[PDB]
């Protein structure tokens, strides 16, 4: 009977109706902060050359870098400056001049 | 402009094909003032495919 | 425009789609989870096995997992392996019977 | 060599860009800008109206 054949489609239709979803990533560009590098290519014999072969167990150990993370804050003011004399039609033409300067501690302490 | 010159082993070089135990930062890019005002373009290393 | 024809006859209402010879179960986290070389997919389900019997009426899915398990246990396992107990069924997510 | 080119055009773009973009009245406004900005104060009240 197709009774069976029925509640059959009905319990995988409810099992892949299920959510079963994942999170999204912003990846903001890396800027050469951590850098890595890859394993080589390289030739080996064409025939067997070495004497004395023997199997082994092997523990490679690395030279400990000991990485200390930590947080910092960093402070500077961005200027820029224009030929507004001219009138904002013309300015434009004359160019712009703009530099980034960094916030004197006393401002850092008693203002912000 | 050219900088200096680097030996292979001052550079961490990632395991074989599974790696761990690897630090890392959240980058955050500080780009120069000039992408704003100039609108030059800011470096984005080598393409990718996409 | 098309030809019309009467409706076609009923069919069993899964297909084997795989015959996996190396396939571990695990328990965690209170749900059994399956893996194997010859599929990447992992297969999650609960611990409950599934009454197949008294919806398989017609034992088409039955007969294909005794027939498929008897075929692959005969070629490679006869001389260095064992048996447990009876086939069990079991309903992993993403929609998939797997007879174990 | 893909790269390489597709790098390649889009310099060739920023040059056509440039060559459409690069108007000769703004070359005039900013040799002029230069010219009355050397005078001073001066040269700012005459350069306002001049302009
Ligand atoms: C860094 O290396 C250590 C081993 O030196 C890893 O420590 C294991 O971590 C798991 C998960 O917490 C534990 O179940 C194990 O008991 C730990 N091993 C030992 C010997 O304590 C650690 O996971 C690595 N960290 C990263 C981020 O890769
Ligand atoms: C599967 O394994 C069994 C042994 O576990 C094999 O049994 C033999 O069967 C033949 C025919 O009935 C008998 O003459 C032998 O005496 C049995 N041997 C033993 C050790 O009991 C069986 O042949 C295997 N099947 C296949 C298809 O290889
Ligand atoms: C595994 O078992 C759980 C119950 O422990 C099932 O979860 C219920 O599923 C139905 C049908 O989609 C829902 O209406 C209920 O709200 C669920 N209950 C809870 C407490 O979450 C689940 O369907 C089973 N999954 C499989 C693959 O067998």
């Amino acid at each position: 009977v197709a009774a069976g054949h029925a509640t059959l489609r009905e319990h995988l239709r409810d099992i892949k109706a299920e959510n079963t979803d994942a999170n999204f990533y912003v990846c903001p560009p890396p800027t050469g902060a951590t850098v890595v590098q890859f394993e080589q290519p390289r030739r080996c014999p064409t025939r067997p050359e070495g004497q004395n072969y023997t199997e082994g167990i092997a523990v490679v150990f690395k030279e400990n870098i000991a990485p200390y993370k930590f947080k910092a804050t960093m402070y500077y003011k961005d200027v820029t400056v224009s030929q507004v004399w001219f009138g904002h039609r013309y300015s434009q033409f004359m160019g712009i001049f703009e530099d980034r300067a960094p916030v004197p501690f006393e401002e850092v302490i008693d203002k912000i | 402009a050219y900088s200096h010159q680097l030996s292979r082993a001052d550079i961490t070089t990632v395991s074989t094909f599974i790696d761990l135990n690897i630090t890392m930062l959240e980058d955050h890019e500080f780009v120069p003032l000039e992408v704003y005002t100039r609108h030059e373009i800011k470096d984005s290393g080598l393409l990718d495919y996409t | 425009a098309w030809d019309w024809v009467p409706k076609r006859p009923s069919v069993c209402t899964m297909t084997k789609w795989q015959e996996v010879d190396e396939m571990l179960r695990s328990e965690y986290g209170g749900s059994f989870r399956f893996s194997s070389d010859a599929i990447c997919t992992t297969f999650t389900t609960n611990l409950t096995e599934y009454p197949l019997s008294r919806v398989d009426l017609g034992d088409c899915i039955g007969k294909d997992a005794r027939d498929a398990m008897d075929r692959i246990f005969a070629r490679r396992y006869n001389a260095t392996h064992i048996k447990v107990g009876q086939p069990q069924y079991y309903l992993a997510n993403g929609g998939f019977l797997i007879a174990y | 060599e893909v790269q390489r080119r597709v790098q390649l055009h889009d310099l060739r773009f920023a040059d056509i860009d440039t060559v459409i973009h690069a108007d000769a009245n703004a070359a005039m406004f900013a040799g002029l800008g230069a010219f009355f900005e050397g005078m001073g104060d001066l040269g700012r009240a005459v350069g306002k109206v001049v302009m």
